[PDB]
């Protein structure tokens, strides 16, 4: 999505 | 008959987050605000991990997941901060972070004294209404589903069902341990009023951060990567009326 960083935080497993 | 829903909210509740402010240096508008912006970026990372672990959240469309986070972070963070202030300093001061506690002097130096006064007031409500830890947790979760665009989300239906279930749970926390129906209705009324009072505060903070972003290069204030993008793209939609909060009352 637009906010690349935020989008990464959502699909990244933690 | 264990509180499955409550167990979850308690288990996923974020821990302590520091801002990295140097209280050893004299308070200045630039230093205070730069520290708040950094704190925002840090708590934002925590809000994402918390949200993903909320029941039903991953059911929403990916685009909607990012939308609710981008639009409701302010309100969520202000509510949590209000609770921290209450439990830690009994609403005497604004407990943004362990290394960033605002007294009357800092409230003035930040150039947002009026907004701080309303936040302190909200914090006092937690005491005046005797808000319990369980009620706090459920209200904060509901706050993630309290602001959306007028044109609706990609999958509005899933969102409506999700928000409906969370309101139901809040009703459960109030209904249980309370026989008198008049007291239940009275309690729900008070809590919904409390949730609604968060929105006016968030809007004022949105306007303030947006204006600061525009002139950040003049006041020597830094905005983190994600913050600068959300405020320049998402916040404006809130200020132009495209995205609006959902109030229980009118
Ligand atoms: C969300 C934060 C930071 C996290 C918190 O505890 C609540 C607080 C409310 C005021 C916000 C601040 C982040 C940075 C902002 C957005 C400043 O730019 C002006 C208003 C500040």
């Amino acid at each position: 999505k637009e906010n690349a960083l935020l989008r990464y935080l959502l699909d990244k497993d933690d | 008959c264990q509180p499955i829903f409550l167990n979850v909210l308690e288990a996923i509740e974020p821990g302590v987050v520091c801002a990295g402010h140097d209280n050893n240096q004299p308070d200045s508008f630039a230093a205070l605000l730069s520290s708040l912006n950094e704190l925002g970026e840090r708590q934002l990372v925590h809000v994402v991990k918390w949200a993903k672990a909320l029941p039903g959240f991953r059911n929403l469309h990916v685009d909607d997941q990012m939308a609710v986070i981008q639009y409701s972070w302010m309100g969520l963070m202000v509510f949590a901060m209000g609770w921290r202030s209450f439990t830690n300093v009994n609403s005497r001061m604004l407990y943004f972070a362990p290394d960033l506690v605002f007294n009357e002097y800092r409230m003035h130096k930040s150039r947002m004294y009026s907004q701080c006064v309303r936040m302190r007031h909200l914090s006092q409500e937690f005491g005046w209404l005797q808000i319990t830890p369980q009620e706090f947790l459920c209200m904060k979760a509901l706050l993630l589903f309290s602001i959306i665009p007028v044109d609706g989300l990609k999958n509005q239906k899933f969102f409506d069902e999700l928000r409906m279930n969370y309101i139901k749970e809040l009703d459960r926390i109030i209904a249980c341990k309370r026989k008198n129906p008049t007291s239940c209705s009275r309690r729900f009324y008070q809590l919904t009023k409390l949730l609604d009072s968060v929105q006016p505060i968030a809007r004022e903070l949105h306007q303030f951060t947006f204006d600061l972003l525009i002139k950040s290069h003049m006041v020597s204030v830094d905005f983190p990567e994600m913050m600068a993008e959300i405020i320049s793209v998402q916040v404006p939609k809130i200020l132009s009326g495209k995205v609006k909060p959902i109030y229980f009352h009118t």
